[PDB]
């Protein structure tokens, strides 16, 4: 219930690969994709 | 000030090195699986940003690498690092000082952050510093204006600043320590400076004020 | 793209000699009816007047162009092969 | 009622505005969220819709377009293509900081907002594409959605509901221009930020060509405490089809800059000298306000009396309310300078796809470059007013207008100013 | 009257499939609005924002090439709304385009000069300075002058779409958007001096053709083309008897609107 410190300092050690570290971390919670019918829209 | 045109140079020809890493292929494999398959084509700016955060910079090699294994034009992907302003498509400083220029930042007088950055780095805007050590650029609104001037150095914010304030953080940067982000002015966020106007109350919790039948 | 000079009939000759001026190389020609073209309003006019006049004629049926089924949303299709690249 | 503000800390929705709280699951779950929604997704798509058109909630965007009726848009039955939610994490707009701060200290929140409206919508996703200078916001923003799929309250049982949903953060590369709708879509499927023309509206063709719905951070984030607490009291605050609270951002010449959760309809005034401590040098020292970011025009003193912080009440003050953000000048402002920078943003900050924001933008940049130095003629002044209206309305999305309205603004209420720049300039020359 | 619904052009009405557009519409009664980006045979980009016309009874002017006609809408060709709105477009592309029009190959060929004089005001209130754009080299075929563009994306379509390319494209942001390649590369297919007909200003013109003639001289012969077995129908532009240029001919059943780069 402390109210008079700041608690965002998690973004403090942050790197250059914390976004990326973190979805490829969450690929694997993830529902399968749906397929427009083709491999690309050549 | 940049050019939209790729002339080539022995530093920045389509034979200068680059390629992924392995894990940064691993990083590239879950952000094509984040969009439906036969739309991978939507991954060019996730990895195009993956290959500028390993190599630096994105040369004409980085920019063909991406295109090349997304499988996607390679006019797209110059489409892209040319259209968006975060890509570099020059070599830039170890630190990147970005310095917000518009209007409630001018308000709040980010002409003399401005001004002592350009007295301490010995540079103009958008020029690099000789040891490649800084470049500092002029940018629109970086999204923090309640806590202008502010500025910003690779992915960190520094708000609320003073001369002496920017002065320390590049002597922090020059002596190769971190200078912690948020504002320098002693309050830790957006709030109201001399005490909270609102959000003084804790807050109520679970279960309050549920209407009923839900 | 402007439409507006495909909206009448025209009869025009079969073209004939131009050789080069030997003082000057200007176009020099023989025949008086290099520059002749007519309007009609319509192909049994032309007919008419070139049955009247008594000329040989070859008539070409007007090209329309057809009918087109445009949509801007099939710029950014789902699944099928209109989709585009880049805009 | 009749006087609105004063809003109370129990009513406040974003009770974690000033990051003193935990911004994690624990923090978040102490403070109220992720409660009863798996009882909301039961209730289903009709009674969310239901809420949010009884609540009344507008877009927190700046559009100020009708949100209940905007995400029943999507209420069809399925095509055999799937629909998704999009979420405009931009906040590119000059101003505007509050999107920011909800994504970066109320993050579950928005997580829990875009499985109430993904649900309310029919939706296998949510797409939230945040700025791409936000990079500690975004990492914040996938700490809370790891451990919201950790928690079970995404992914394949949302909350237990036997509901399928998904929530990935997509990271822009710095365009204003692909906070617009259509250009984020464009921006999401890969291509440059250039915003499509409608129709096909993106309830139709979206996203991959999907039926989507792109929403604002605020509006997503304020959906689930509006599903649980009702529509009623959410459209009791606020004035009549002006409901609700509001994000403030107060920037400027103020004694303490700041972003504030207030109740609509308050007066400007009111908000300025109660969470902003009031102008530097004072109330007679305001000379201008810019009430709803830099889209929106200038508003005087005289009018700053009394005006209100509705749409309609900025509506009739010939002004808008655009993303709440109140851009302060006191008397020592350099105005045209302002304005001037404001253009200049503008013109770094189009797309470039359309003729009339194009150049008539960079034309509106030169003209005002040169009414800062002073170097036209009062003529120039009608010019440039026949300039804004033609860009305004004729271009494809609506920064042609956002960079119209504030050299409107400037020449409806400041040209005094800009004939005496010119004459001081003409004297001083000849 | 069955899948069919009646709209009205200046009051006059017609029926149309559903799907058609306001332009479709108003060249089926028989009026060709302005136009600088669409072209029947590319897809609808609607950016130069040349074909806005007014709708009875609403407030915004619609871009004809991309808005598909409701029910009952009376189209107003001719309005206050849809000149202002024809002029103030034409005034920002003459804007920033050159001054080269005696130095340029779209002498009376042009579609912005005849839509300026035909829709567009007769004089210009720029006062500042005029933006400028270095070359590109795609080829001995395509001669670039990208200071006359106006970046209005039917290059880039059509080398998408019908060429099948993919070369081609807008780098850049705002008033620095410019159409080409990246990098050097030589824009070289079949198919390709298409591009040359289809720019609707002299930005891509036809480097064997530089400098040779004139439209208002060019006699024009209907023939075929015999370069392939095809049969493309093409016009021999003819100058003082001597052959200047080959331009196709409209026939849908053959080759379109289109002819080989060996044939062109
Ligand atoms: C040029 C331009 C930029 C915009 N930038 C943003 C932005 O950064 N964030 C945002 O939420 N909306 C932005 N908008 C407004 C979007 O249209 C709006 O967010 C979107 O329609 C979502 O609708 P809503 O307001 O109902 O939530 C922008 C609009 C324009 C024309
Ligand atoms: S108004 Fe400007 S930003 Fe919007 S589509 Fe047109 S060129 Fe792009
Ligand atoms: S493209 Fe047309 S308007 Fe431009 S210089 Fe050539 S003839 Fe003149
Ligand atoms: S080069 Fe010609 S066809 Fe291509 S975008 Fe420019 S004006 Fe259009
Ligand atoms: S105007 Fe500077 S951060 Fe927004
Ligand atoms: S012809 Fe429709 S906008 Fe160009
Ligand atoms: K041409």
């Amino acid at each position: 219930t402390d109210t008079t410190t700041y608690k965002n300092l998690q973004h403090h050690d942050y790197n250059t690969y914390t976004f990326l570290d973190l979805n490829l971390d969450l690929s694997k919670f993830r529902l399968p994709q749906p397929s427009s019918g083709r491999e690309s829209p050549r | 000030g940049a050019l939209f045109v790729h002339r080539d140079t022995p530093e920045n020809n389509p034979d200068t090195p680059f390629d992924f890493t392995p894990e940064n292929y691993k990083r590239i494999e879950a952000i094509v699986k984040n969009y439906p398959e036969g739309h991978q084509a939507a991954a060019v700016l996730p990895v195009l940003d993956l290959a500028q955060r390993q190599n630096g910079w994105l040369p004409i090699s980085a920019m063909n690498k991406v295109a090349e294994v997304l499988q996607v034009p390679p006019m797209r992907v110059y489409e892209v690092a040319t259209f968006y302003t975060m890509y570099n498509r020059k070599p830039v400083g170890k630190y990147h000082i970005q310095v917000c220029t518009t209007t409630p930042c001018m308000l709040r007088d980010s002409d003399s952050i401005l001004e002592t950055l350009q007295r301490k780095l010995g540079i103009k805007v958008g020029e690099t510093t000789p040891d490649k050590l800084f470049t500092l650029i002029e940018v629109e609104c970086l999204g923090a204006c309640v806590n202008a001037p502010m500025v910003q150095i690779n992915d960190n914010y520094y708000e609320d600043l003073t001369p002496k304030d920017i002065e320390e953080i590049i002597d922090e940067l020059k002596a190769g320590k971190v200078p912690k982000p948020g504002p320098r002015s002693g309050r830790f966020c957006c709030e109201p400076a001399g005490g909270l106007t609102s959000l003084t109350e804790p807050p109520k919790g679970p279960g309050f004020g549920v209407q009923a039948g839900l | 793209s402007g439409v507006n000079n495909t909206k009448k009939w025209k009869m025009e000759f079969d073209t004939r000699e131009r050789w080069e001026n030997p003082l000057m190389g200007w176009a020099s020609t023989a025949d008086p009816l290099s520059n002749m073209v007519l309007t009609f309003s319509a192909k049994e006019d032309a007919i008419a007047f070139a049955e009247k006049n008594g000329w040989s004629y070859d008539v070409e049926e007007k090209k329309v162009p057809k009918p087109k089924s445009k949509s801007y949303g099939a710029n950014f299709s789902w699944n099928k092969r209109t989709r585009v690249s880049t805009k | 009622k009749t006087s609105f503000g004063s809003l109370k800390d129990e009513d406040r929705i974003f009770t974690n505005l000033y990051g003193r709280h935990d911004w994690r699951l624990k923090g978040a779950l102490r403070r109220g969220d992720w409660y009863k929604t798996k009882e909301i997704l039961l209730k289903g798509p009709d009674w969310i819709l239901g809420e949010m058109k009884t609540s009344g909630l507008r877009g927190r965007g700046g559009a100020g377009f009708p949100t209940g009726l905007k995400w029943s848009f999507m209420n069809k039955p399925s095509d055999g293509r799937p629909k998704y939610l999009v979420v405009n994490a931009d906040e590119g707009e000059p101003g505007t900081c509050k999107d920011r701060e909800i994504m970066r200290h109320d993050p579950h929140k928005l997580v829990e907002g875009c499985l109430v409206g993904g649900r309310a919508m029919g939706a296998r996703a949510a797409y939230i594409y945040i700025r791409g200078e936000f990079y500690n916001e975004a990492s914040n923003l996938q700490v809370a959605i790891r451990e919201a799929y950790e928690a079970g309250l995404i992914g394949k049982n949302a909350c237990g509901s036997d509901y399928d949903f998904d929530v990935f953060v997509v990271r822009g590369a710095g365009a204003y221009i692909c906070g617009e709708e259509t250009a984020l879509i464009e921006s999401i499927e890969g291509k440059q930020g250039k915003p499509r023309l409608k129709p096909p509206f993106p309830a139709d063709v979206g996203v991959f060509g999907c039926p989507t719905t792109v929403a604002n951070v605020e509006t997503v984030a304020v959906s689930p405490t509006i599903c649980r607490r009702g529509g009623t009291w959410f459209a009791g605050f606020g004035r009549e089809r002006n409901s609700g609270t509001k994000l403030f951002n107060i920037s400027g010449h103020v004694n303490h800059p700041c972003t504030v959760e207030e109740e609509m309809s308050v007066p400007l005034k009111e908000l300025i000298e109660k969470h902003a401590g009031g102008v530097t040098g004072g109330w007679d020292n305001l000379l201008a306000v810019i009430p709803g970011g830099s889209s929106t025009p200038l508003i005087p003193k005289s009018v700053c009396e009394t005006v209100l912080m509705d749409f309609d009440a900025l509506v009739q003050a010939q002004t808008g309310l655009g993303t709440a953000a109140v851009i302060v000048m006191d008397r020592s402002t350099d105005i045209v300078k302002a304005i001037a920078r404001l253009i200049e943003f503008y013109k770094h900050e189009s797309c470039g796809q359309c003729t009339p924001c194009r150049e008539g933008v960079d034309w509106m940049n030169k003209v005002m470059a040169r009414f800062v130095k002073g170097d036209a003629r009062p003529a120039e002044i009608d010019s440039l007013w026949e300039i804004s209206k033609q860009i305004e309305g004729h271009t494809i999305c609506a920064l042609g207008d956002g960079a119209a309205w504030p050299v409107q603004g400037l020449i409806r209420h400041f040209r005094p100013e800009l004939e005496d720049r010119m004459q001081r300039f003409a004297q001083q020359h000849r | 009257a069955s899948n069919l619904i009646e709209v009205f052009v200046d009051g006059q009405s017609v029926m149309v499939e559903p799907g058609t557009t306001v332009l479709q519409a108003c060249e089926k009664v028989g009026m060709q609005i302005p136009r600088f980006c669409y072209h029947e045979r590319l897809s609808v980009a609607g950016n130069c924002r040349m074909c806005l016309v007014e709708i009875e009874k609403a407030p915004k002017v619609v871009a004809a090439c991309a808005m598909p006609v409701m029910k009952g809408w009376n189209i107003l060709t001719n309005s206050e709304k849809s000149k202002k709105a024809r002029e103030g477009v034409m005034e920002f592309l003459l804007a920033n385009h050159p001054l080269d029009c005696p130095i340029c190959d779209q002498g009376g060929e042009c579609d912005l000069q005849d839509q300026s004089m035909m829709f567009g005001s007769d004089r210009s209130r720029f006062l500042e300075g005029k933006r400028a754009v270095e070359d590109k080299n795609i080829g001995p075929l395509v001669k670039t002058i990208m200071t006359r563009c106006i970046q209005c994306t039917r290059c880039i379509r059509f080398a998408s779409e019908i060429a099948g390319v993919d070369d081609l494209g807008t780098t850049g942001r705002g008033n620095d958007m410019q159409v080409g390649t990246y990098i050097e590369k030589m824009f070289m297919s079949e198919l390709s001096g298409n591009v040359i007909d289809i720019c609707p200003v002299g930005a891509l013109t036809s480097k064997p053709y530089a400098f040779t003639a004139r439209p208002w001289e060019t006699r024009k012969t209907e023939s075929i083309d015999v370069m392939d077995a095809v049969g493309s129908n093409i016009v021999v532009s003819t100058r003082t008897g001597e052959v200047m240029r080959i331009l196709p001919r409209m026939h849908e059943d053959i080759n379109e609107e289109w002819i080989s780069d060996k044939t062109r």
